[PDB]
Parts: C-alpha cells; sequence; structure tokens
C-alpha cells in the first residue's frame, strides 16, 4: 500500500456509495471505475431513516372534572 | 285526602297492602292533577322510593319506578326526587331483571342527568357509571340509547368519569354496539359517548384497539349527518394513534370517497384522518393510492383554496403518499398528471403560514424524486420561491418557534428540495444563477447532522459539472468539507468526500 493506493480505494468506495445513494456519477467516475474494476469487485465483496412521517395531534378535550 | 293514606299505606307492615298501594299511586301519577299532589308530598315521594329499592314483588318495583318516571318529567317532581334520595335507590334498580323496572329506572336517571343541577355528582357518587357499562351488554336498542346518552352527559368534561368507564370495560362494550346494532339513535348517541372518550390519552389507545377505527367507518356512509359527523370527528380525534392497525381498507376507501363531499367538515376531517393514517403505514398508503386517492387529494387542494385547515393535511397526506412505499414513484407522476403541480407550488407563497408551507416544501421534495417533475417544478417558479425561503430562515437562525415551527426546519426543508432538484441539469443552472453556493457552503458549519447532509448533498449534485465544481472550490468549501469526512452520518461523509473529489479531478494534475 502507499498514499495513491489509500486515495483510489476510498474514491472507488465513496463513488460506490454515492451511486447507491441514488444520484449520478460523471462521466471520468465511470470511467475511473472501469480502470480499477479489480477494486471495484474487490470491494463488491466486502441507506433508510428518510422522510419519516409526523402525525398530527387533532384531539382536544373539553374542560375540568 | 288519599295522598296521606296512600302514604300511610305504603309504609304499612303488611307487604299484601303496599303492592296495593304502589298500583294505586302508579295509576294516580298518569294524571296531571293526582300527579302534581304526589310530587308535593316529601312524605309520599319518600315512601315511593322506599317501597322500590325494598320492594321483591315485581309489579311492586315496577309501579313505583314507574311513578318516579312520571313525576321526572316535571321541575318539582326532579327535585322532590332529587331530595328523597331517589338517585341512590334509583340506581340499585339497575340491577333489576326486570326490562320493565329497568327502563324506567334508566330513563329516571336520564331526566335527572339532563335537568336536575346536583344529579351527575350523585350518580357518580352511587356508581351510576359501573351499573350503566354493565348493562351495555343488553339488547334492546331503545334502553341502549337511553343508557348510552347518560354515560355521555356523566363522561363530558369529567376525566375521572372517563377513567371509570374505562376501567369497567366501556371501549369495548360500546365498540360493540357501534358493530352490531343499526338503529340510528343508538348508532349516534354511542359515536357521542366514543366521541368524548377520544380525547382522553388513557381511552383512545382502548378504543383503538378495541376495534373502534374500523367500527365508526362502518357509518360512514350512512344518510345521517349527525351520525356520520360524529364517527368523523372521533376518528380523528383517534387516529395518531391508529398508525398500527391492520383491516382497515375499507375505513380508507371510504375516506377517500368522502374527500369529494361539499360539506366542509366532512371535507376536513376526511383529510385529517387520511393524513395521520398514511403516516409510515406502507399498507395503508398503497390502499390509498390503489383508490385514487392521489387525484382525490389533488382535487381537494384545488377546491380549498386558501383554506389551510384543509390544505395542510391534505399536503401532509400527498407528502406522506409520495414516499416510502412500493407506489411512491407512481403517486410522485400521479400528482403531475392530475394537474397539482401549480397549485402546489403556489401554497409556498403568502398567505400560506409556516405549517403549511413545511408541509408543502416536503411534498416539492418527494416529488422531485420523479424526473418528470423536474422540468414543470422548474417551470412553476419553485427554485427561486425555495432560495428566497431557505435565505431568509437560515437569517433568522442566526440572528426559536414560529407559528410552531423551528426556521432551522425550514433551512433543512428547502436545502433538501433542492438537493433532489439538482439532479437535473436545467435545475443546476438556476440554482447556481441565484448565487446560493456561498450559502450552501456556510450551512456546511451548521451543527444540525441532517442539514449538513443536505448541503453537503447539493454541493455534490452541483459537483457533477465541472464549472460549478471549480466555484465550489472557490468559496472555501474544502475546509468545512474537510470536517465532515469524520462525521457519523455515512451520508454526510459520502457526500462531503464525493464534493472533494470532484473538486480536486477537474485540472488538478501534477505537484507543486
Amino acid at each position: 500500500k502507499s498514499p495513491e493506493e489509500m486515495y483510489i480505494q476510498q474514491k472507488v468506495r465513496v463513488l460506490l456509495m454515492l451511486r447507491k445513494m441514488g444520484s449520478n456519477l460523471t462521466a471520468s467516475e465511470e470511467e475511473f471505475l472501469r480502470t480499477y474494476a479489480g477494486v471495484v469487485n474487490s470491494q463488491l465483496s466486502q441507506i433508510d431513516q428518510g422522510a419519516e412521517d409526523v402525525v398530527m395531534a387533532f384531539s382536544r378535550s373539553e374542560t375540568e372534572d | 285526602r288519599a295522598i296521606p293514606e296512600l302514604t300511610k299505606l305504603l309504609n304499612d307492615e303488611d307487604q299484601v297492602v303496599v303492592n296495593k298501594a304502589a298500583v294505586m299511586v302508579h295509576q294516580l301519577s298518569k294524571k296531571e292533577a293526582s300527579r302534581h299532589a304526589i310530587m308535593r308530598s316529601p312524605q309520599m315521594v319518600s315512601a315511593i322510593v322506599r317501597t322500590m329499592q325494598n320492594t321483591n314483588d315485581v309489579e311492586t318495583a315496577r309501579c313505583t319506578a314507574g311513578t318516579l318516571h312520571n313525576l321526572s318529567h316535571h321541575r318539582e317532581g326532579l327535585l322532590a326526587i332529587f331530595k328523597s334520595g331517589g338517585i341512590p335507590a334509583l340506581v340499585k334498580m339497575l340491577g333489576s331483571p326486570v326490562d320493565s323496572v329497568l327502563f324506567y329506572a334508566i330513563t329516571t336517571l336520564h331526566n335527572l342527568l339532563l335537568h336536575q343541577e346536583g344529579a351527575k355528582m350523585a350518580v357518580r357518587l352511587a356508581g351510576g357509571l359501573q351499573k350503566m357499562v354493565a348493562l351495555l351488554n343488553k339488547t334492546n336498542v331503545k334502553f341502549l340509547a337511553i343508557t348510552t346518552d347518560c354515560l355521555q352527559i356523566l363522561a363530558y368534561g369529567n376525566q375521572e368519569s372517563k377513567l371509570i368507564i374505562l376501567a369497567s370495560g366501556g371501549p369495548q362494550a360500546l365498540v360493540n354496539i357501534m358493530r352490531t346494532y343499526t338503529y340510528e339513535k343508538l348508532l349516534w348517541t354511542t359515536s357521542r359517548v366514543l366521541k368524548v372518550l377520544s380525547v382522553c390519552s388513557s381511552n383512545k389507545p382502548a378504543i383503538v384497539e378495541a376495534g373502534g377505527m374500523q367500527a365508526l367507518g362502518l357509518h360512514l356512509t350512512d344518510p345521517s349527518q349527525r351520525l356520520v359527523q360524529n364517527c368523523l370527528w372521533t376518528l380523528r380525534n383517534l387516529s395518531d394513534a391508529a398508525t398500527k392497525q391492520e383491516g382497515m381498507e375499507g375505513l380508507l376507501g371510504t375516506l377517500v370517497q368522502l374527500l369529494g363531499s361539499d360539506d366542509i367538515n366532512v371535507v376536513t376531517c376526511a383529510a385529517g384522518i387520511l393524513s395521520n393514517l398514511t403516516c409510515n403505514n406502507y399498507k395503508n398508503k398503497m390502499m390509498v393510492c390503489q383508490v385514487g386517492g392521489i387525484e382525490a387529494l389533488v382535487r381537494t387542494v384545488l377546491r380549498a383554496g386558501d383554506r389551510e385547515d384543509i390544505t395542510e393535511p391534505a399536503i401532509c397526506a400527498l407528502r406522506h403518499l409520495t414516499s416510502r412505499h412500493q407506489e411512491a414513484e407512481m403517486a410522485q407522476n400521479a400528482v403531475r398528471l392530475h394537474y397539482g403541480l401549480p397549485v402546489v407550488v403556489k401554497l409556498l407563497h403568502p398567505p400560506s403560514h409556516w405549517p403549511l408551507i413545511k408541509a408543502t416544501v416536503g411534498l416539492i421534495r418527494n416529488l422531485a424524486l420523479c424526473p418528470a417533475n423536474h422540468a414543470p417544478l422548474r417551470e412553476q417558479g419553485a427554485i427561486p420561491r425555495l432560495v428566497q425561503l431557505l435565505v431568509r430562515a437560515h437569517q433568522d437562525t442566526q440572528r426559536q418557534f414560529v407559528e410552531g415551527v423551528r426556521m432551522e426546519e425550514i433551512v433543512e426543508g428547502c436545502t433538501g428540495a433542492l438537493h433532489i432538484l439538482a439532479r437535473d441539469v436545467h435545475n443546476r443552472i438556476v440554482i447556481r444563477g441565484l448565487n446560493t453556493i456561498p450559502l450552501f457552503v456556510q450551512l456546511l458549519y451548521s451543527p444540525i447532522e441532517n442539514i449538513q447532509r443536505v448541503a453537503a448533498g447539493v454541493l455534490c449534485e452541483l459537483a457533477q459539472d465541472k464549472e460549478a465544481a471549480e466555484a465550489i472550490e472557490a468559496e472555501g468549501a474544502t475546509a468545512p468539507l474537510t470536517e465532515l469526512l469524520h462525521s457519523r452520518n455515512e451520508g454526510v461523509a459520502t457526500y462531503a468526500a464525493a464534493v472533494l473529489f470532484r473538486m480536486s479531478e477537474d485540472k488538478p494534475q501534477d505537484y507543486k
């Protein structure tokens, strides 16, 4: 390993996660993933909590007891 | 005269004479004159009250209870019964196997509860609540209608009574009535009791678990508007605690139909109930979309105009329906096909208040997930307005609750919607042209994790274009983005790293 290789592995991981999160990759990134398909497949062998809905409390009691 | 003698006879030790004295009195209470003579004699009324709660002869208890019933038609009669300790005796009679006695007893109590000052406390103290709930298993619908109305009067504005009703199993008994009988007056009176109990934090869950939502739903198409409205109000009060209920198909289908009503109260309630039931329940979301809920909700919004008591819950329902379920994508597209985009974007402007604006922004964010909505949303002027709202809300957070909404929520919501809209190249140009990059970079410093996420997110989308990536770097985004790299939030860390990679990719070739 080396700084250079660390950079590559990190970029591959980020790009794969970014695509998984639903964002499109650029043309150079798609190319990058091809150039390092080895690292990609290497990692390929290694989310939620979004639009949660909130209820509205419509109840309104009378007064006293 | 007669009264004095009859009174004496009722107190006689020979049981055979009292029974004969009871018939005479009961017979006399059926005539105006003699009736008034009876109610004006404290001794007579007291004797009747004693004879009733002591006799063991069916006909005697029936004639005494019947006499009291007749007297209860008048103000003086009600007072005399009250003062003679008649309430405790009447409550005791609620345990009589004789229907004739029971009917006279509950009806007399009903007249006291409706008109006699002090009657409610006296009935509660005598244990009338527990007795009434226990009688809910009878099958005479006119008897049940009166009994349930008594419970309504006793429970109204009295938390103590509501809890006693719950402990006695009132919820299941009341729900059973709604599922078992068809008599309109009974259904109506029972729905009113349930409405009173539905605002209580203890009764609400119990009513829902007893199958209350589904039972109330059975009557939403009844010709009786008073019954329909009372069911709708109750359903709405209960709705925030019913998002986990099953077997809601029928109710959901009817609520969607009611959205087309001309009655404002029906429409408002239906929208409110649907808003809560579509909360995090994918089966409910699926069913609502299946029966044309998107089109109906869009129409409801169109017709409501500026009536926020309707548009707010309708918009929230739409937001719930365009997210996290197998048919969300179809729903996102449906809103456009039914001409809903123009009105949704319109709601972002005055006179809309903050709650509705927040819901609308959230809906737009979901609608933007559908590429076919990117251009029309843009063409409706959504982007400059979202940016304006974002800028003002951010400034407010730098200089708490406004109409119940924190401006941090607006910042997060607007940046979130712009994040999705930025997936489109033409939208990116508009977004960037509004000089938003400096702002997005500053939001990177927000202490709110979700704000950091959408700010990094929109910057990431914008960075997919070479020129924009350069402009983002020119804004000193590198430092704040670098700090986000160790965030616990994968999204934040991923978007931040992505912007950094895209910025240092462009030209950055050799060293120096």
